[PDB]
């Protein structure tokens, strides 16, 4: 519930993604939806509008306390991490470009991971149902994403990837039930090590990598939180 | 005796059923007419999305009688908004017979 009024407030590719979902692949209008210039947006859309929708509820709110657990109801973000297992895993540039359709998958439904564990927005625990942490624990998102947390080209090659990775450690930073899943701190003190050792390079020669170093930081003292 | 050249050759066609009829070899069967029916239900849909969608464009179109040497002009002309009409017409119509 609540997803169809921010489904609406993107008209044109709410009617492509209604239409698709129902199982034509025309619009009517004498073309493909294929074929159609927005079908690049309509793979990773539906998570851009659930990432609005957590983004818009509070938490403080009781329909977004249901909104959670209805959430974890219908176990479509258990198909998510489904989704993220099994995408956790010629041209050059294809290939390259492939992996990049699958980065922003992992961009958007880690988006989504961050908007769901915490609103965010302008900025409890009994609020989010105790189950959710149990099947992340189940879910194998948390070993392959410190796989994913070593070098300043890699962050320069996927700048949308890292900084997802950098809100969801944000949001589970805020939560205190997600800070046992965290190790993975000790993986964060070694990127942040990465970024003194970028901040050593640019004292012998972006905007983002000292605020990667700022939230990481922030985790770094929601580590000492889960210590004390 | 045939000089040599390059060959074209069409290959035909072969039309056949699936096997799943089991005494025709020497339930599954249930369930595969289930699924036919399914499948014819959904072509059908699609049939009268096509054949609603052909009706509407063929109330958009206007035919002359050439009683006049004006249609007859407009005939030998052919004008681009009528090709473009054409066109739609052959996709739309296209779609229905297949």
């Amino acid at each position: 519930p609540g997803y169809a009024e921010v489904l609406l407030k993107e008209r044109k590719h709410a009617q492509c993604l209604l239409r698709l979902v129902l199982g034509v692949t025309d619009d009517g209008e004498g073309s493909h939806i294929l074929q159609s210039p927005s079908a690049n947006v309509l793979p990773t859309l539906p998570f851009h509008v659930l990432r609005s929708l957590f983004s818009a509820t509070p938490l403080t709110t009781d329909d977004g306390v249901l909104l959670r657990r209805m959430a974890l109801e219908i176990g479509a973000l258990h198909l998510i991490l489904v989704c993220l297992s099994a995408l956790s895993h010629w041209d050059v540039e294809q290939a390259l470009t492939k992996q990049r359709l699958e980065e922003e998958h992992v961009t958007c439904l880690l988006q989504v991971l961050a908007s769901y564990i915490n609103p965010m927005s302008g900025a409890n625990s009994s609020a989010l149902p105790s189950m959710l942490l149990e099947l992340l624990s189940q879910s194998c998102l948390i070993p392959a994403m410190s796989s994913y947390l070593d070098s300043v080209l890699d962050m320069a090659r996927h700048v949308p990837l890292y900084r997802a990775l950098l809100e969801l450690l944000r949001a589970i930073a805020s939560c205190t039930s997600m800070v046992p899943l965290l190790s993975v701190g000790t993986l964060l003190a070694k990127m942040k090590t990465c970024v003194d050792t970028y901040t050593n390079r640019l004292r012998s020669k972006a905007l983002l990598v000292p605020d990667i170093q700022r939230t990481a930081e922030i985790v770094h003292a929601a580590t000492a939180n889960l210590r004390q | 005796g045939s000089t040599n050249a390059r060959a074209k050759i069409p290959l035909g066609f072969y039309y056949g059923h699936s096997y799943i009829l089991p005494w025709e070899s020497e339930p599954e069967i249930d369930q595969h007419l289930a699924m036919m029916v399914a499948l014819q239900e959904d072509i059908q849909c699609r049939y009268n999305l096509a054949c609603h969608r052909l009706e509407a464009l063929l109330q958009s179109i206007d035919l002359p009688p050439l009683n006049s040497a004006n249609n007859a002009q407009y005939f030998l002309r052919k004008p681009d908004k009528a090709v473009e009409e054409d066109s739609r017409v052959f996709s739309a119509y296209q779609d229905c017979i297949q």
